[PDB]
């Protein structure tokens, strides 16, 4: 879909991460709030039916 | 963005020998919240929902009649069962006195069930079982009635082996003869112990002694 | 609003509306009564699932939702009678089965609202009983939680209800531990600023069984040295002299490390050693807690005192300036002759159809798995898998599993045990390509270089 | 004036010396300084050589300036704005001349500027779209590539192309941080099959080689 | 890239990435350097220089392995003047790219001296004269006069 | 998986926005321990003497010799 609305940070300092597995969009949609800055108008989906 | 009954509730609180404090625990999705819901509709004909997973516990206190009619006040701590939220269980496990562990008839014992029997025995509570979701053996899995017996016996024996593993004293072994386990189907409105079923047998048919029968 | 309703059991007595009562917080011991804030009761409620039925009075034995005892208290509270004091104790605060091991840094978008965010954090620390929030000296706010879904719901409530600030959140990482693999072949001994007291101690590794016993409260030293001795000698052929030498347990009441005292000829200096044991154990536990490498807890190590040159009349000079002396002895031995890093593991149980077993296998391979067991379910068309997985690689493992198999499989995870991360934590000949994934020989190296960079400097 | 100026220091904390000259945006990085990792790769990189020791001592990385991209884009904009009284072949000659004048001037700063490549894709497809609009349709199947790129001898229009290359993409976050690499390949303009349309950049010769060539050619002629 | 305008390491880089992708192209490149040393006179000096910088790229890219020098016996009688120019451009590029310290260092260590033997003549004296004279002309004074000092100590 | 690659909308871009993955991507220690060896040499001797008598003199004799005869 078309995007809903449309500098420096420290957490993405590339010396201070450990990258074992790359985060990927499926995780970013499984857990909207843990994995995402500015999650707005997001519905929180989960089911282990 | 209960007029003549809450007084009765108060006197029940005042008796302090007609109340029971129980924690409703078990694994994930094994029947707790539906048990509680169908139960409050039995009494009152008067994040989570979208999640389909319960995150934080909820307490209910309600007045229930037994197989003799004597009302009791029941303290029921409905917990979440996701292994990540075991925190909530600990909370209930302090402020309550017994535990009703809900086990699935189709799956049996898994991670959280055994870990919760551990947490319950190490805090010296009472331990009861409801083998829930029994229709999943008749309608879903389609099992000859004797193999349904086999599966139920198996679940009870395994939970027995574990509760013996974490607790030294052979004070209690669970089997429905002692009145340790219900059989249930939360959604199909069926919950029964050998006691209750034999009393049903007696009340509708002749006068047979329901206690010696249930034995 | 912000307020809560405290929820609890009335063991003795009978609560009523307006009843003035005094709280007993979690730190309150009988001789520190500042912790007890004094307040009253606004309403009294009783509960059906989500219906609040307000009453005037409740006797002992029930549960109740009390209004007004919110602001003073955090996770646990013990309520006692206000202005009627006989004397009161507290019940030991809640003990949890699982260790909260996942870590998330939090910051606002514009620092102007740092106080508002702080309000928010307090509140959730209130609501979730296992949440462990701490503001780390590098200036950050770390949140310490159980699993990915747990922290998701935490931040859900953080952004939804308690504060409407916009918040940046780091990626999850885990909290580590420090340990050793062999004895300090030689010792560096620390001496007082005012050079009065010389402390010689080495380090060496314990075995896992007794450390876990330390954890399980099986070897509780609340016993006398006699019970300690029979325990140790009986079970693991420990020396009775090792028992007479064992002083205390370190990080706290429950600390998997041990402090040992073995130098017989100066041992009979109980005038001086029996004096200094207090500062000795304080420095021991400080050193164990504050970490030698990356500011994290140590475990599974045993320290031994082999020469205690005590200042005659170890007065206030000694007494005051010997605790850092002690912890530098600890660091000296530890860093001296075998640093090593330890990281947690996760237990994963996967239900799966019969066919997709191989599928989960492959996933666990990508993430350093070691699947242990795979077994039929009796009376079901399903197989159960039990496996381990480094909590590092546990991030998204569930959803990865379910996506690859069309929802058929499903896993839960629990913390189980720590383990040696396969790297050498202290090797300068190891340089880190700063964004691609390291191979195993350097995981520990990386693991420290990153964490200290944000904390240890 | 300080706002229209730019001062850039090189010390023991900045290893890079950046500047901005006639149309280029250059950044010099010596080997002595913090290049533990060094490559020799795509031609965006000049290798400066110390003329007495004859050893390569630094690398200059080139990019197109921002106002030069803007100037190219405004130039295409006025090709299009003043073209409703001209024929298809005149519009395409103006495009050809503009694009040659850019590519033969910059020539390896264009490889390294991932914002140019997108500018050139959109600008070439705007020219094509105005020619379609010239007929009375924009259907993508009435106008395969062959209609535009066929030389003027076989009756085509004769466009010169730089919009059928793939645009390299990599992970925005670190791409704004640390020059991470190239993992994905977004697509350029759309061709009717594989069709592999050739490229202007491959027929123009880089500077850093023309300067060595010239040195030797004039040396030996002298 | 033989047919190209002038050398751009584009084709070098591309063939090197293929070698990076499979070993088949690494042994292909062994045989290819063997082929071009066999067919080196078959070019002009233009093609000669571009292929020289080809293999020089290959070497200092670590794509071609330094063992390859076994194919280079620096005796006057067996050396094409065309091959002479080939190796001169090759080693001009090597020295002015990796720098003379690590080249002379890599030219020095024995672990590849078996192959380097054809390049550094010590047993037979006349081709030592010739080859030391050649690399001197190229301006590799260090290795040359070290080997000539070995020669001076020899009798 | 829109893994931070591609366009927000391939809409006015002259492209179909199709993304792909780059196929060509690949010394007291001994002396302190002798006093530790000596340590049980007094206790365990006085203990094994305590097993055959806790008169505190017969065990001090066995412990005194075990201290002098060992240090010799
Ligand atoms: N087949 C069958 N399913 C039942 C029955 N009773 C309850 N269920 C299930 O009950 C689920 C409803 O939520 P619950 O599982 O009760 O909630 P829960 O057990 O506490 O799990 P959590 O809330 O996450 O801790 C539905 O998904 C049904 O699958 C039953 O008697 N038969
Ligand atoms: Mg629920």
């Amino acid at each position: 879909f078309e995007p809903l609305v449309r500098d420096w940070n420290e957490f993405n300092d590339i010396n201070k991460i450990i990258i074992r597995q790359p985060i990927r969009t499926e995780y970013k949609i499984a857990f909207p709030y843990l994995y995402n800055n500015l999650p707005h108008h997001v519905h929180l989906t989960w089911y282990h039916t | 963005t209960t007029v003549y009954e809450m007084d009765f509730l108060a006197d029940l609180m005042d008796n302090s020998e007609l109340i029971r404090n129980v924690t409703l625990c078990g694994h994930l999705h094994h029947g707790k919240t539906c048990f509680v819901d169908c139960l409050i509709e039995q009494t009152h004909p008067e994040t989570e929902q979208e999640r389909g997973v319960g995150i934080k516990s909820t307490p209910v206190t309600v007045v229930l009649p037994d197989t003799k009619g004597k009302s009791y006040l029941f303290n029921i701590m409905d917990t979440p069962g996701h292994v990540n939220f075991s925190d909530e269980v600990t909370a209930g496990l302090r402020i309550s006195d017994g535990v009703v562990l809900f086990i699935d008839a189709a799956e049996g014992v898994m991670l959280n069930t055994e870990r919760l029997i551990k947490h319950a025995v190490q805090e010296r509570l009472a331990v009861t079982v409801c083998i829930n979701k029994i229709d999943r053996l008749i309608l879903e899995l389609k099992l000859p009635p004797t193999d349904a017996y086999y599966k139920l016996r198996h679940i009870v024996d395994e939970v027995n082996g574990l509760i013996s593993m974490y607790s030294t004293d052979e004070n209690l072994i669970l089997s429905p003869l002692l009145g340790n386990v219900c059989f249930s189907s939360s959604q199909y409105s069926i919950c029964f112990t050998l006691g209750s079923f034999a009393k049903i047998y007696a009340d509708t048919f002749g006068d047979i002694n329901y206690q010696e029968f249930a034995k | 609003g912000v307020q809560f309703h405290a929820f609890g059991r009335v063991l003795s007595g009978t609560i009523h509306a307006g009843q003035p009562v005094k709280v007993l917080g979690e730190n309150y011991t009988l001789e520190d009564e500042e912790d007890s804030q004094i307040c009253t009761v606004g309403r009294l409620w009783i509960s059906v699932a989500r219906y609040h039925i307000e009453v005037n009075r409740v006797p002992a034995g029930n549960w109740v939702l009390i209004e007004g005892v919110d602001q003073p208290i955090v996770k646990t509270a013990t309520i006692t009678e206000p202005r009627g004091n006989e004397e009161a104790q507290i019940f030991r605060p809640l003990k949890f089965n699982t260790t909260s091991v996942i870590k998330i840094a939090v910051e606002p978008v514009n620092p102007s609202e740092l106080p508002k965010m702080l309000d928010g954090l307090r509140k959730v620390n209130k609501s979730y009983p296992s949440l462990t929030t701490k503001v780390e000296e590098s200036g950050e706010h770390v949140i310490l939680g159980t699993g990915e879904l747990y922290l998701d719901c935490v931040m859900h409530d953080l952004r939804k209800m308690y504060s409407e600030i916009d918040i940046k959140v780091a990626d999850p990482v885990v909290t580590f531990c420090e340990t050793v693999v062999e004895t300090s072949s030689l010792k560096c001994f620390a001496e007082t600023p005012n050079k009065k007291n010389k402390i010689t101690m080495i380090a060496e590794p314990l075995e896992k069984g007794l450390a876990e016993d330390i954890e399980n409260e099986v070897v509780q030293i609340t016993w006398n040295r006699k019970k300690l001795g029979e325990f140790f000698q009986t079970k693991y052929d420990w020396d009775l002299l090792a028992a007479r030498s064992i002083w205390a347990f370190g990080p706290d009441a429950t600390g998997p490390n041990i402090l040992v005292d073995d130098t017989l000829p100066s041992e009979v200096d109980k005038a001086l050693l029996g004096s200094v044991k207090d500062s000795i154990v304080q420095g021991f536990q400080w050193g164990t807690r504050e970490g030698p490498l990356c500011d994290e807890l140590i475990r599974n190590v045993k320290f031994k005192i082999l020469d205690a040159v005590v200042a005659q009349e170890p007065l206030h000079r000694g007494g005051g300036q010997i605790i850092p002396t002690a912890r530098r002895v600890v660091y000296s031995a530890f860093l001296m002759a075998t640093p090593r890093l330890m990281e947690p593991y996760y237990f994963v149980e996967v239900q799966a159809p019969a066919d997709c077993v191989s599928a989960v296998y492959t996933v666990l391979a990508r993430r350093r798995g070691h699947v242990t067991q795979d077994a039929p379910i009796p009376g079901s068309p399903l197989y159960t898998i039990k496996a381990f997985i480094p909590a590092i690689d546990s991030f998204g493992f569930e959803t990865d599993l379910r996506t690859h198999t069309q929802g058929q499989a499903f896993s839960l995870s629990v913390f189980h045990h720590w383990q040696i991360v396969p790297g050498d934590p202290l090797d300068k000949s190891i340089v880190i390509r700063p964004l691609e994934p390291q191979p195993a020989p350097h995981l520990a190296r990386e693991f420290m270089i990153k964490t200290r960079r944000r904390k240890g400097l | 004036q300080w706002e229209n100026s730019f001062v850039s220091v090189y010390s023991k904390d900045n290893p890079n010396l950046l500047f901005n000259m006639c149309g280029f945006e250059c950044r010099i990085l010596p080997k002595c300084r913090t290049s533990y990792e060094e490559f020799t790769h795509k031609d965006g990189v000049w290798n400066l050589q110390n003329e007495v020791t004859k050893e390569r001592t630094a690398q200059c990385f080139l990019r197109v300036d921002d106002e030069s991209m803007q100037r190219f884009h405004n130039r295409v904009r006025q090709i299009l704005m003043a073209s409703g009284s001209t024929t298809f072949t005149k519009i395409v000659n103006k495009w050809n001349t503009a694009l040659i004048g850019l590519m033969t001037y910059f020539r390896e700063a264009v490889v390294n500027t991932q914002e140019l490549l997108d500018l050139l894709v959109k600008c070439e497809n705007k020219i094509q779209t105005r020619i379609k609009i010239g007929l009375n349709s924009k259907m993508p199947s009435r106008f395969p590539p062959v209609v535009f790129y066929t030389p003027k001898e076989l009756g085509g229009l004769g466009m010169l192309s730089m919009g059928h290359v793939l645009i390299p993409q990599s992970d925005l976050r670190w791409s704004k941080q640390t020059d991470v690499g190239i993992t994905h390949f977004r697509s350029g303009m759309s061709h009717e099959e594989d069709q592999l349309i050739p490229n202007l950049y491959r027929y123009i010769q880089p500077w850093e080689s023309e300067f060595i060539d010239s040195q030797r050619v004039w040396a030996e002629y002298a | 890239c033989a047919q190209q305008r002038t050398y751009e390491k584009f084709f070098g880089l591309l063939a090197g990435r293929f070698c990076m992708l499979k070993k088949e192209y690494m042994e292909s490149f062994e045989g290819i350097f063997k082929e071009q040393y066999d067919t080196i006179h078959r070019l002009e000096t233009n093609k000669l220089r571009n292929v020289a910088k080809m293999f020089a790229h290959l070497l200092y890219t670590d794509s071609l392995p330094w063992s390859v020098l076994e194919c280079i016996k620096l005796s006057e009688e067996t050396t094409t003047s065309s091959s002479r120019i080939f190796v001169k451009i090759f080693f001009q590029e090597l020295c002015e790219y990796m720098g003379l310290p690590k080249l002379n260092a890599r030219l020095k260590d024995e672990t590849l001296q078996p192959f380097f033997e054809g390049l550094l003549p010590r047993d037979n004296p006349r081709n030592t004269r010739f080859a030391i004279n050649f690399f001197t002309s190229i301006g590799l004074g260090g290795l040359t006069d070290e080997l000539r000092e070995h020669l001076k100590n020899t009798p | 998986m829109y893994n931070g690659i591609g366009l927000p909308t391939p809409r006015g871009s002259g492209t179909n926005g199709y993304v792909q993955r780059n196929l060509s991507l690949v010394p007291d220690i001994l002396d302190h321990e002798r006093k530790r060896r000596v340590e049980l040499r007094c206790l365990e001797l006085e203990e094994m003497m305590e097993e055959q008598g806790y008169e505190e003199q017969q065990i001090q004799e066995k412990v005194a010799t075990f201290r002098l005869m060992l240090l010799e």
